[PDB]
RNA sequence: GGCAGCCAACGUGUUGGCUGGGUAGGGGAGCGUCCUGCAUCCGGUGAAGCCGCCGAGUGAUCGAGUGGUGGAGGGUGUGG
RNA sequence: AAGUCCAAGAGUGCGGCAGUGAGACGGCGGGGGAUAAGCUCCGUGCGUCGAGAGGGAAACAGCCCAGAUCGCCGGCUAAG
RNA sequence: GGUGAAAAGUACCCCGGGAGGGGAGUGAAAGAGUACCUGAAACCGUGCGCUUACAAUCCGUCAGAGCCCUCGACGUGUCGUGGGGUGAUGGCGUGCCUUUUGAAGAAUGAGCCUGCGAGUCAGGGACAUGUCGCGAGGUUAACCCGGGUGGGGUAGCCGC
């Protein structure tokens, strides 16, 4: 019948994605794609069998239009009147990384498996990362023509 | 009248074709 | 398996859940350790259970004829028994029910190797 | 107030679990040349013969 | 002629209770709550028996799309070309090809691309 | 090599010796049926053209006739009093494929 | 691929064609319980009841298939 | 005059047994109201819900698609 | 209400203040011990197997990794037309009944189990429809004779 992975069937690859002058939504959508494992013919929605993704230069992300001043990130502290908002602007120089990862978390499934999947994401604001030991192969944001 | 307007207007979706119960 | 001796105490005037609360102290222990623990434990339900344990030990003394010091309280539990129902009169003509509960304490001890 | 629903077995057994006893910590004493076990609280009183070791 | 209705009454009770094993709570202990659960269980079994054929087609399509895009072709163009070529393998076995041996999948993608219009956006 | 047989409105991947539970076929057990093919893979080359796929058939032998799993249906709609019980067992044949 | 309702054809059991969501409600055909006429069969070499295992039927349900427990009565056919 | 016509499971008459006689929203034509109401009252070989499962509308009786005999780890589509 | 065929109702020994038990005996059986035939469910434990402490669960259903048990084969651990148990995880998923235009409804009812609890009967009643007997006829009521369910009984009644 239909193939389902056994215990030692999942193999993990390390991708590094450069984020310099890339659209935030495009980068995050692709990273979510190859973080969930949608690019593998052995995909199965039950199993967490994606790949590791490093995002490099999360500072240099591109946000189009006029969202660096009028787009907000809202958090609520649970206390009455405990809502705070930070623009994309402030969030890009206070601590930038979460901006990129915020987008990716919004495109992974919001279940327990999504929590397991998140752990494979490594966002770095700098141009360099500490994971050179896993030989991360560079990944290009490609579109397949039709 | 926000609730009424905003319920009454979601009939104009593409999948509802300008109609919906209770208008 | 190990050689075993049994002792049962039925219709003891102690709630089963109040007997278990001191039975859980001594399960799977040497007989002498269990008897000490029961003798210094400050809950009244120790009086029945202790006796039951001792009774079982005596059976291995006198019917299996096996060594006192190798005994371990392998299995011990407390089953419910018959309940008597009484009435406590309350305010404004109400009458509430009271349960006088009982228990059956069962012990099997084994003569395990040292 | 009055319980709205009958409470479930998992939730009943969850706090019936807290109603337990702890075994006293015993130490050894020597009375009449033979060894007995007594709480460390009653150690002295056993050592000068004021607790009845049955 | 008085009957004691207990021989007949217990039969369906045993049936439903034996069917309700594994149910968490009192849905595996009490005949009434177990019967209420059995109603939902058999309706859900009907519903999911019908939708299993769609869930598995979804899974096969997802696997085929991933393998096709590895072969640098879109899923929709791939199956359009396979329809044009007359190769008439279903998505189930097309997914077994995608997983088990990718060389035959590559060859089949080659056939699908060879049997496809020189302009897929042409007005024809 | 391995083929993909068509039978019972369904397609099954098959290699010599594989046993497959297909829909009911009119053949007493022991008899050999011949089934059409939707694809053949021999080593690294596949047969996908329609005419020469029609040139090859898969020959299998019927081992037995089987009943599928017992399916129990209890249609029910709440507050209307409507119940409807029934059951279904599907009839099947077990095929031991011999040649392709 | 399996079932069923209405109808048709040869013909006298098949095949074929159409049809088979459903409350109030109407009609048809059945499952299980007990008591009994008549007929048969089983049972201290272990009946019923209960607890299981392994199965079965389109449904109510079945198990003159099997074990454990049990200790004196039961099954089936055809009518009431 | 034809069509459907191994069906609409259609008309009409007689009889046995009924349930129903609180309807809802949406489209079109209108009265009452302020050309208000998820208001109220009528018309409609109009629809759906009632008595309707499945797909779409985020969720969402009455809107759009489509009427569930059962099974399948086949294919083509509808609204979207 | 129910020990057993019969009290043969547990001598004696041991733990315990007794209650209760453990040996030994009685008995076909003590899974029959004067709390006694069978001994279901609710409810309550103990032992083992799998699982569960970053997780928003009408508590199921469909897919499903891992572990555990079992049946075959080849062989000596890995498949198989397999079968069970438990289930990380993923999709879908608003209890039952009453009564309502419409209730998962925050409308009613229901703590749980076991036993019980609702279209029955009388009548030469009425109407209709099956079935049977006799048929331009059909049939008796009270009653009388029969240890019976059988036989007589023309008064009437319905058709004409
Ligand atoms: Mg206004
Ligand atoms: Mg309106
Ligand atoms: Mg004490
Ligand atoms: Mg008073
Ligand atoms: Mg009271
Ligand atoms: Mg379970
Ligand atoms: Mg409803
Ligand atoms: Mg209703
Ligand atoms: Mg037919
Ligand atoms: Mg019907
Ligand atoms: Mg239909
Ligand atoms: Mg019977
Ligand atoms: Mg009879
Ligand atoms: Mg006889
Ligand atoms: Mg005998
Ligand atoms: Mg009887
Ligand atoms: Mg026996
Ligand atoms: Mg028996
Ligand atoms: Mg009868
Ligand atoms: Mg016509
Ligand atoms: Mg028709
Ligand atoms: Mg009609
Ligand atoms: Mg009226
Ligand atoms: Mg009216
Ligand atoms: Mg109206
Ligand atoms: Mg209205
Ligand atoms: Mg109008
Ligand atoms: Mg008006
Ligand atoms: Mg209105
Ligand atoms: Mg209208
Ligand atoms: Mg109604
Ligand atoms: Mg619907
Ligand atoms: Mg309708
Ligand atoms: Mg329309
Ligand atoms: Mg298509
Ligand atoms: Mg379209
Ligand atoms: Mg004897
Ligand atoms: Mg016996
Ligand atoms: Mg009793
Ligand atoms: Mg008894
Ligand atoms: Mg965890
Ligand atoms: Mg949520
Ligand atoms: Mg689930
Ligand atoms: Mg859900
Ligand atoms: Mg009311
Ligand atoms: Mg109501
Ligand atoms: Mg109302
Ligand atoms: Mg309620
Ligand atoms: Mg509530
Ligand atoms: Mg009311
Ligand atoms: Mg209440
Ligand atoms: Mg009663
Ligand atoms: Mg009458």
């Amino acid at each position: 019948p239909t193939y389902t992975p056994k215990a030692g069937d999942t193999t993990r690859s390390w991708y590094v994605i450069d984020a310099s002058d890339v659209v935030l939504g495009r980068l995050a959508s692709a990273a979510a794609t190859l973080l969930r494992g949608k690019h593998k013919p052995t995909f199965t929605p039950n199993v967490d069998g994606g790949d590791f993704v490093i995002v490099i230069n999360a500072d240099k992300i591109a946000v189009s239009g006029d969202k660096l001043t009028k787009k907000f990130a809202y958090r609520h502290s649970g206390y009455p009147g405990g809502l705070r908002k930070r623009t994309i602007g402030e969030l890009l120089e206070k601590h930038p990384t979460r901006v990129v990862e915020n987008a990716i978390i919004g495109m992974l499934p919001h279940n327990k498996l999504g929590r397991q999947i998140q752990k494979k994401l490594k966002v770095y604001a700098g141009p360099d990362h500490p994971h050179a030991a896993q030989q991360p192969i560079p990944f290009e944001i490609k579109q397949v023509a039709q | 009248a926000k609730r009424g307007r905003k319920k009454r207007d979601r009939k104009h979706s593409k999948a509802n074709h300008g109609k919906r119960p209770n208008a | 398996e190990f050689p075993s001796a049994t002792a049962k105490a039925r219709y003891v005037r102690v709630s089963a859940t109040k007997a278990r609360r001191v039975i859980d102290l001594v399960r799977g222990k040497s007989v002498e350790e269990a008897l000490d623990i029961l003798r210094w434990a400050p809950q009244a339900a120790s009086e029945p259970v202790a006796k039951v344990i001792a009774s079982a030990a005596a059976n291995a003394q006198n019917n299996e004829g096996l060594d006192p010091s190798t005994l371990v309280v392998a299995t011990v539990y407390a089953d419910e028994g018959p309940t008597a129902k009484r009435i406590r009169p309350r305010a404004q003509g109400r009458a509430f029910r009271i349960r006088k509960r009982t228990s059956h304490i069962t012990v099997i001890v084994e003569s395990r190797p040292p | 107030a009055v319980p709205k629903r009958r409470m479930s077995r998992a939730n009943t057994r969850s706090r019936r679990a807290q109603w337990k006893a702890e075994a006293p910590g015993l130490v050894t004493v020597s009375v009449a040349g033979q060894q007995r076990k007594v709480p460390r609280r009653l150690l002295k009183a056993a050592r000068l013969g004021l607790v009845d070791l049955d | 002629a008085r009957v004691k209705r207990a021989l007949n009454a217990q039969k369906k009770r045993r049936t439903v209770l034996k069917a309700s094993k594994g149910y968490r709570g009192q849905r595996s202990r009490l005949y009434r709550k177990a019967k209420e659960q059995q109603l939902h269980s058999l309706t859900y079994a009907y519903r999911d028996r019908r939708a299993r054929k769609g869930e598995f087609r979804k899974l096969w399509i997802s696997r085929i799309n991933a393998a096709a895009r590895a072969n640098d072709i879109t899923y929709n163009r791939l199956i359009q070309g396979l329809k044009a070529a007359g190769v008439e393998v279903d998505r189930k076995n097309l997914a077994e090809l995608a997983v088990s041996d990718p060389a035959a999948f590559t060859a089949l993608v080659d056939v699908a691309r060879a049997a496809l219009p020189e302009d897929v956006n042409a007005p024809s | 090599t391995y083929a993909i047989v068509k039978t019972g409105g369904k397609q099954y991947k098959v290699a010599a010796g594989d046993v497959v539970k297909v829909e009911k076929l009119d053949s007493e057990p022991g008899a050999s049926v011949s089934l059409p093919v939707a694809l053949v893979v021999d080593g690294a080359n596949v047969t996908s053209k329609a005419d020469d796929l029609a040139k090859v058939a898969v020959t299998a032998e019927v081992l037995e006739h089987t009943k599928g799993p017992k399916i129990r249906i209890h249609k029910f709609k709440n507050k209307t009093g409507y119940h409807k019980r029934q059951g279904h067992r599907q009839q099947l044949t077990v095929l031991k494929v011999t040649g392709i």
